[PDB]
RNA sequence: UUCAUAAUAACUUUUCGAAUCGCAUGGCCUUGUGCUGGCGAUGGUUCAUUCAAAUUUCUGCCCUAUCAACUUUCGAUGGUAGGAUAGUGGCCUACCAUGGUUUCAACGGGUAACGGGGAAUAAGGGUUCGAUUCCGGAGAGGGAGCCUGAGAAACGGCUACCA
RNA sequence: GAAACUGCGAAUGGCUCAUUAAAUCAGUUAUCGUUUAUUUGAUAGUUCCUUUACUACAUGGAUAUCUGUGGUAAUUCUAGAG
């Protein structure tokens, strides 16, 4: 149906190519998801070459992720917070690839507290050690913690929700970070 | 259309069957393999045409069913596998074994190989790559993967192999002055020393090659396959053994040599 | 009309054509997936009870 | 090369890792019917290869200025991001820029045009033809839409509307 | 071994030339830009989740062909139970 022709596209000066052939399989590009936050759903399709290329379908959770640490977990995602290619996107609260969001951040922190276990917001003899050992490696850019406090970190998706099934993602940290939230003061 | 082709027209068969303009409005379609259709020899072919061991394709199917015929130590029913180039076809009633090589003409020949010899079956580079586990393996141009190579098993260059077990013996490096035995169209079946490797960057790696009677020629590295080190090739070859004559030399030696 | 009577352990069955209307009335309006009685179906019928499931027009 | 490949972090409506099958009945006694083992089949993972597949590079078409402008509201040209796709991409969407082609014939029209291999003619140069045994491409009354499937926008599949 | 499900095939061949004039097509590259059943080559001790009494020498109920019960003016239409 919605298909990806260079058939179609009148021609690179402008001669409306005309329509050579009935638009085939192989050409076919399929509905958008645009995958919501609200009941955890996905359909799987039969792709070219059989492949099972599962679409989410309004889902909930995704395992986004650290750089400083090297970290990710069974983490939930809680709303569509910007999406620098459309803001329609934003209100239907639809995830995407590359948008910015907020993560329920308490699974950052109950994995924290064992890593570190420092806390973020404001025993056992020898794993003191471990404890003294570790811990003043990173200090984290303050966004990071004072989201760490609001339980909502910004993320920014990186899987193809509607390819992948999995809306897997990555914390924003540093300079992306700091831009981002440029944006968000912008569009807020 | 609509996907990959099944039948192969016989005025397409590609040249080197000698197929027959007559006879059949089809050729044998040489079946998915080691070898690219055009490159192959299906055994019809072989067993019927050259050889003539079968005096029709029916005959052919049974002489697979019986099963004799073992095409690279595995049996194989297929009447149309790609045998291609180096194909060590042994057919044990008979003691009939043929490694495949390519006539000076260009066309593929019958070699009437010892038991013997036909057992390695020698075979270029295509890939070193490495795979999962962290395992390096190199590939054959002419068909197979093979695990765990030499680490100086570069590419282009040859591979002696088990062939029966599946290994390697032994390897021949690419490089000046190395007998080289050639698979590319106008220099097909030709053999040579090597000068010259012009290197080209994309554009096709090209090969200058002087054979015994020193009349130079170039081909593209992809159609070459190192057969030794020069004096002594690995392989067996036939009669001609890839000098390749000119015209007027051939009309000489056939209408010299009339032996009532 | 015709009726399509099946007993499942046994595994008889039979046809019991039906030319009067009060006897088939009773079926009217009801839904392939339920119970109906012996007694209303007919006088041979007596302390049955069928179970509608299937049809044809 | 952001490659092959290897690591640290996890997830996941946690894929795959044989509750499968035909011939053969061997080897040790801890003398149980014990533990053991041959020749095959299919299946199954990504890597290979083959058959291919989609794109795509360059260059190349018949007549017409009694077609000199055309494309850009309704993607035209480029960009950033996504969306989709097996994948590249104005293939689609948002926001932005104003490009793009043109007398070295753009655009338009015509074609009693499917392209090529070739054919006839036959000094050389050529002309005209190529529906037609091979190779591509299309189509299965039209135009759509899709199921299954590795591969179909199938039509000796289906859904519809027109005829 | 009829029948049937599963497998695979029916996307091959065949016909035709309506479209179609940078489109197709020819050679030429490219896919470091992709899918590829089949093909023949390759190959998975880690499923366990505290470790003093646990399905593994084998887990479950269905559905077809069948047994009949049928319809129809028709049809390679098939509804119910076992
Ligand atoms: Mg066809
Ligand atoms: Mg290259
Ligand atoms: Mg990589
Ligand atoms: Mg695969
Ligand atoms: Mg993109
Ligand atoms: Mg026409
Ligand atoms: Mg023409
Ligand atoms: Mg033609
Ligand atoms: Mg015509
Ligand atoms: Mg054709
Ligand atoms: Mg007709
Ligand atoms: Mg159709
Ligand atoms: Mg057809
Ligand atoms: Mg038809």
């Amino acid at each position: 149906g919605i298909s990806r022709d260079s058939r179609h596209k009148r021609a690179a000066t402008g001669a409306k190519r005309a329509q050579f052939r009935k638009k085939r399989k192989f050409e076919l590009g399929r509905q958008a998801a645009n995958t919501k936050i609200g009941t955890k759903r996905i359909h799987p399709v039969r792709t070219r070459g059989g492949n099972q290329k599962f679409r989410a379908l309004r889902i909930e959770t995704g395992n986004f992720s650290w750089a400083s640490e090297g970290v990710a977990r069974k983490t939930r995602i809680t709303g569509v917070v910007y999406h620098p290619s459309n803001n329609e996107l934003v209100r239907t609260n639809t995830l995407t690839k590359a948008a910015i969001v907020q993560i329920d951040a308490t699974p950052f922190r109950q994995w924290y507290e064992s890593h570190y276990g420092q806390s973020l917001g404001k025993t056992s003899k020898n794993t003191e050690r471990k404890w003294a050992a570790r811990a003043a490696e990173a200090k984290i850019e303050h966004a990071v913690d004072s989201q760490f406090g609001a339980g909502r970190l910004y993320a920014a998706i990186s899987s193809r929700p509607g390819q992948s099934g999995r809306c897997d993602g990555y914390i924003l940290e540093g300079e992306e970070l700091a831009f981002y939230l440029r944006r968000l003061t912008a569009k807020k | 259309a609509r996907g990959p082709k099944k039948h192969l027209k016989r005025l397409a068969a590609p040249h080197h069957w000698m197929l027959d303009k007559l006879s059949g409005c089809y050729a044998p379609r040489p079946s998915a393999g080691p070898h690219k259709l055009r490159e192959s020899l299906p055994l019809i072919v072989f067993l019927r045409n050259r050889l003539k061991y079968a005096l029709n394709g029916r005959e052919v199917k049974a002489i697979l069913m019986q099963r004799h015929v073992k095409v690279d130590g595995k049996v194989r029913t297929d009447t149309t596998f790609p045998a291609g180039f180096m194909d060590v076809i042994t057919l044990e009633a008979t003691n009939e074994n043929f490694r495949l090589v390519y006539d000076v003409k260009g066309r593929f020949a019958v070699h009437r190989i010892t038991d013997e010899e036909a057992s390695y079956k020698l075979a270029k580079v295509k890939k070193v790559q490495l795979g999962k586990k962290g395992i390096p393996y190199v590939v054959t141009h002419d068909g197979r993967t093979i695990r765990y190579p030499d680490p100086n098993i570069k590419v282009n260059d040859t591979v002696k192999v088990d062939l029966a077990t599946g290994t390697i013996t032994d390897f021949i490096k690419f490089d000046t002055g190395k007998l080289v035995y050639v698979t590319g169209g106008r220099n097909l079946g030709r053999v040579g020393t090597i000068v010259h490797r012009e290197r080209h960057e994309g554009g096709f790696d090209l090969v200058h090659i002087k054979d015994s009677l020193e009349n130079t020629f170039v081909t593209r590295l992809n159609n070459v396959f190192v057969i030794g080190e020069p004096g002594r090739p690995w392989i067996s070859l036939p009669k001609g053994k890839g000098i390749k004559l000119t015209i007027s030399e051939e009309r000489d030696r056939r209408r010299a040599q009339h032996g009532l | 009309m015709k009726l399509n009577i099946s007993y499942p352990i046994n595994g008889t069955q039979k046809c019991i054509e039906i030319d009067d209307e009060h006897r088939v009335r009773v079926f009217y309006d009801k839904r392939i997936g339920q119970e109906v009685d012996g007694e209303s179906v007919g006088d041979e019928f007596k302390g049955y009870v069928f179970k509608i499931a299937g049809g044809n027009d």
